This record gives C-alpha cells, structure tokens and sequence, in this order.
C-alpha cells in the first residue's frame, strides 16, 4: 500500500494523483473524505451494508427457481 | 486481503431474505468478501427475467459494487475441470455453476460460503462455511 | 487483432479426431483465434477424467499454448445472464457451458467458431461459422 | 460526512478535496495507503500517526508468539 | 541430439541454431510456443503443423462432454 | 532504497503495545522498511488465533500496508540453510522462524531491527538494531 | 501448468533412495512439479552440514534444476497463518515448516506430495498423495 | 505461448529472440535441439529424470534426522 505523491492545487482545492499501486477500483466515482488529525482518509462513497440491507429490495418474483440444470 | 468466496444460493438467499444473521457477517468481513463472475451471470438472469429488470438490475447493482467480482480465469476453469473428474470418479453429483464456483474459490483458496454446504461438502480439498 | 472464439464442440472434435482440413484452417488463422475459459474448464476435465490423464493433459497444453484463453469476465457474465433469458422468451434449450460460451464471444464481438451451429443458431446477434 | 468526487489525472485516479477538510500548508509531500476500498492521506514523515492513533488490537493478541525454542 | 547455447540478445533470450538443424530458407517470420520448460520453433503459418503431426489422445478421451441437456 | 528489515519481535511488540519511541522511529525510517513472508506469517496467526480476528485481521492490514513484504525467495532459503549450519558449528540455538528471517536478512543484506538483540546476535555477518 | 507441491520429506526420500516408483511418478508429471522455498531452505541445509557439502550441493542442484522453485510469498505466509491457528483452535499438531509447506500449497491450490500424509491430512482444505 | 518473431542470423547460424511472454528460464544456459518437420523444438539441456536417477548420489551421512523442532 506504500507509495508517495506531491498534493496539487485544482481549480478550487487541493487534489492529490493515486498512483497506480494504490488507485481505487474505478468502479468507484463518489467518495467520502473523513478529517483525523493532520491526516484525510478517503472511503467509496455509500458502501456500508447497512444502507443495502436497509434500503431498496427486489420485487417478490426475483426466485430460488436457480435453474441450474440437472 | 480477500478471504471468502460467496456462493450463488447464499447471494440469493440475501438479496431475498435480507437476514440480520448475514448482516452480521457481512459487517463483520466486509472487505474480505467476493464472488465469482459465474454468480454474477447467474443474478443477472434472475434480475433480467423479472417483472421489474430495472428495479431488480440496481438492487442486483448495489449488491455486487459492495463486492469485489472476480473474473472466472484459466486457474479457475481448470480446477473446475479436476473437480468435474474427481466428483465424477467418486460419483458424487454437483451442479455445474457450483462445480464453477467451488472450482474458482479452490484455485485461489479462498473459503465458500454456501448454504447448500452438502453438495460443496463433497469438493475435495476446500474450506466450507454457512453465515445463514 | 482477434476475431475467432473456437467453441467446445470444435475444441474436442479437433484435440481427438485432428481433422487435415481443420489443421489448415488454424494454421492459417493463427493469431486471430481463443477460447473461453468455459471450454478450457472442459477439454481439462476431459484430460483428468481419462484413462491417461498426463498424456491428455500434454496434448491439451501444447493446443492451448497456440491460442489464448480469455476469463470469462464481468461483460461475459452481463451478455450470458441476457442470452439466458433471450432463451426463455423464445422458448428455445441450450446447454449451460455452450450459453456462457454465447455470452462470452457477444461481449467481446467474437465470431463463433463451431462445427454444430444448430445450438448456436438460436441465440440472437452472433456471427457464427462451421469449420468441420 | 464531506462527500466528494474523483477526477482522472496524470492517467491515474484523483480526488478533489474541498476546503472544509483540507490539508495543512505544511504539506507537500503526501504518502497514500491502501488498505481494502480505502486510501489513508497521511503528510510524508507522518505516515504511522493515523495507524499509532486508530484502532487497537484485542487485549489476547499474541500472548506468546508459539515460535519452538 | 544437437545441444546448444542460449545467447542473450534484444534484452532477450536468443538461441544459436546450428547449421545440422536449421530452418529452410523458406523461413522469415517464426511461432514460438511454450509449453512446460519446451519451446517449438514453427514457420509462421505452419504454426500447427507440429501439434497436428505429433502427440495424440488416448482413444478414451471425452466419449462425451457431458454438459447437462 | 530499503534498508531495515523488522522482524517479528519488534512487530508484535509494535502492534500489540504501539509504543510512542517506535512511531518517531516508523515515521522518520517511512519507505526504508519492509518484513520477512515469515514475520507476516505470524501476526496473520496471531489475528486468526485471537478471539477477535475481524478487527485483529484489520490492524494488520494497516500496519502491512506501510511497509514491503518481500517473498521469501530462494536467496533467503540458501543463506538460511547456511546458517542453520553455521549454528550446527558454533553450537547455540535459534528458532526456526527467526532464523528464516535472518538469512533473508543476510540474502538482501539489510539490518535487522529488532527488540531481543540476543537471539539475533549468534549468527555471523549482520547488522543489528534494537528499537525498543 | 503446475499440479504438484513436493513436501520436503519426499523430496528427502527420493535423493536418497531413488526408487523406482517414484521416478515413474516424476517421468509422467515432469513439469507439473515444484517445491516451496521453504524446502529449498532445508536441504540445502542438509547439504551444508554433511561431510562433502559441494558434492551434496550438486546433488541438490541437479535435483533442484529439474524443478520449478516457488517463493514463500505473502500469500503462502497468510495460508500458513490461518493453517496455524485452524490446526490450534482443533489442537492437531504439525511441524513449522511442514505447515509452511501446506499453506504455500493451499495458497495456491497445488495438490501435496507427501509421505507423512498423517500429519498433512490435519489440515483443511487440502488435497494430498503419497508417491512412494 | 503464443508469439511471432522474425528470424536474424548470427556470426555463424540463424538465431530467435524470446520475446518475454515465451522466454525460457534465465535458469536454463544449455538447450537441445530437435528437427521435427520444418519445425524445430529446444529443450534444456539435460534434465530428464534418469539421468538424475542413475547419475550422482549424495553420501550416506546427508540424513532424515530432518530438525524440524518439535
């Protein structure tokens, strides 16, 4: 997980290049940036399994008719 | 580090049930957590068959971006293929998606979670587990 | 630079039979032809559940070896969970292993090579071609 | 809490970080961690600060280490 | 028979190739092959004249192949 | 660039204890560290061992993450069984895991750091640090 | 393709003895063979300490030679850790090496080699044969 | 295993790079050559079984008094 980097300003902040052994899966497009100390840890946004299980479900004709042949 | 490869039964047996019993597990070991792309093929025939594709594609969505889905390779395939021999010279019966899924979990080591722990239980040589 | 995915039913009628006019055909689309690890997983059991596994499993690598094999990956899932449910509209069978196979070479805009296009037919949006 | 969103830079991933959660002027240099989905933004030289200051391991760790001897 | 030499050339490895087994004149481009700690060194569209020539199955070899149908 | 070599001792004691003298120490020695396959080895089966190993497993993670791992390589295997010989010769004893980690110490000639000096101390040609 | 993970004990076995019944065994699966490094670490030790080192060495050399040497890596050293703590948790006891040995195996699905199968067939997960 | 190449002649023969995806092990210095065909196949220089078997010995002090601590 090591790898070091310089932070550079955008157009409106501060942004910092993930080189390639450490980038984030690009399946993630949001994220959440929590302050600890002088250290920022960022996490792919809503992916918690509270949300999931709490939230949205699939409609009551989604089966256990697997039809895996035999 | 990844450590547990997720059956298709307990995958439905989720996205279905929602139980807090899995919950708990998957809270547990989030991160440590994947399926195979044969699951993945396998739910999105179910969403794709359903009345509502769309609402259920997204619930589908939400499960796996959650997941780390990993590609059913060449290693995967040809454990697959000793599975096939070495049930077959035993004569022990096992679906070909779960002889897939064992096959891929063995060539990476990973633990099945499966609550059709029969049928796996007869896979050599691969650690079985049930979180229902 | 890849156009051709072979199927099964090519791969064995090809590693048992080694037909002459096939052997020109390969060595002339060389470079442009794979398999899915679908049919990778089979051709290994054929190997391992044979009277002669090491020998089998020789001939297998040295026809892999020429070829590549592609993980069946995310897009083939996606296109396979489509192409099982096209087939439960249209009412029309197809075995597990040769629609993954289907699945496959539609993700990745692949011709089908076979030598029992009758099963291929029914599934919908595929180049498809006999090279028995 | 401060959501966000990833840019695509230099080929590779990057991450606007808005004001309300900005880093120090001190900083410069930045090394990033990996560690399942997350990435750890710690100022070079303060690396271990976040990892010291986290989470613990339970009181039974590695009681002994069971190496023979 | 023949043994022979590695060379290392192009950051590459390389083979000296005697004259008692060498390639026809017809030869430019060549396919080479891995198999185990083998290489086959083919003319380019006769990449699989060795495969089809040498080694075969045993006559038990997937009777059937067994997909459920 | 690498230049110290923890061995497990001083990762026990770092992980189990995180004293406030070896932080100065990680943070100023960042990108200078690695450890021994073996050393991971052994805090994988404290974590696994413990009575919490979801969260033991996590603080691992993140201690793992800031530093190398490097295989434990043929290199490593030689000077170790050297030195298990060497030992044999100078009659003093060593456990096994340990002197694993000191000949791949040797193999890539990098310092031992350490907080138990004295068991490190009996095997020839090393430099040895304690950071306790 | 690799299949095989000799245990360090037959690997003993057949330096010595060369019996005929395993040569068959090493002619009909040459190539699909490895050792871990671990291994690799203890004969050469073996070699070392006997009186004619460089004659052993070579030994070992031409027998190595004929192998293919896989590196104790982070993921052989994870395996080993939950090996450690499964055999613990259950109160089986294994050798340190010998688990080494099986987690590097079980790491990467290679089937082990080995005449102490009793020891061996303690740990999950892991398919096991007996050569001599 | 597949990769194409062109063939260059040397000071006294024709030679192939082994483009990486093929190269042998940096392990193997000497090769075997067999004509088969139009077709040529390099092995590594002896590494059969037998010749292992019937070949050189260890002395009978290298032992199974094997120190795995215990």
């Amino acid at each position: 997980g090591h790898m070091e980097n310089t932070v550079f300003l955008s157009n409106r902040s501060q942004a910092v290049r993930l080189p390639k052994a450490v980038a984030l899966p690009e399946n993630v497009k949001r994220v959440e940036v929590i302050a600890v100390g002088r250290t920022r840890i960022i996490t792919p946004a809503g992916e918690t399994w509270d949300e999931w299980f709490d939230g949205n479900s699939v409609s009551a004709d989604f089966m256990d008719n697997r039809e895996q042949p035999g | 580090m990844l450590k547990f490869m997720l059956d298709t039964n307990i995958c439905i047996f989720t996205i279905k049930n929602k139980p807090a019993s899995v919950r708990e597990r998957f809270n547990l070991n989030q991160g440590r957590m994947c399926i195979s792309s044969v699951t993945l093929m396998e739910v999105i025939y179910g969403a794709e068959k359903s009345q509502m594709p769309e609402r259920n594609l997204a619930v589908i969505e939400g499960f796996v971006s959650r997941i780390d889905v990993l590609d059913y390779d060449a290693a995967a395939a040809t454990h697959t293929g000793q599975i096939r021999a070495e049930l077959a010279l035993q004569g022990r019966p096992v679906g070909p998606f779960d002889q897939m899924i064992a096959g891929h979990a063995r060539s990476r080591g990973l633990i099945i979670v499966t609550n059709n722990t029969r049928e796996f239980e007869r896979v050599g040589g691969l650690r079985i587990e049930d979180w229902s």
